[PDB]
């Protein structure tokens, strides 16, 4: 919005003083893991006589 | 007698084949043909009859 950008700006005047402050900030990103599995089974007899 | 030893891959059965010789009263057909022709009911010369 231009009237609350021209409204928000940093003017600076003749004296000085502190009258401009600023800050920073930072955040954090997560990850993860698992684990995944399946078997099967048989008989000999199977495998023998198929 | 003497064993015999069977084969992996083809089941848990077996299986054989007998021949039944010609003069044998178990040799029942329909390929009997007389002396003359006249095509008659027995396949086998006079069966086992002594």
């Amino acid at each position: 919005d231009v009237g609350n950008i021209t409204a928000k700006m940093p003017t600076l005047t003749e004296i000085g003083g502190r009258v401009n402050r600023v800050g920073f900030k930072r955040v954090e990103i997560k990850g993860k893991l698992e684990k995944y599995g399946f078997f099967r089974e048989y008989t000999q007899e199977q495998l023998d006589f198929d | 007698a003497d064993t015999f030893s069977m084969p992996k891959h083809y089941g848990k059965e077996i299986v054989r084949l007998h021949y039944i010789p010609l003069l044998d009263d178990r040799n029942v057909n329909d390929q009997g043909i007389d002396a003359s022709g006249a095509t008659i009911a027995n396949g086998n010369l006079y069966g086992s009859s002594r």
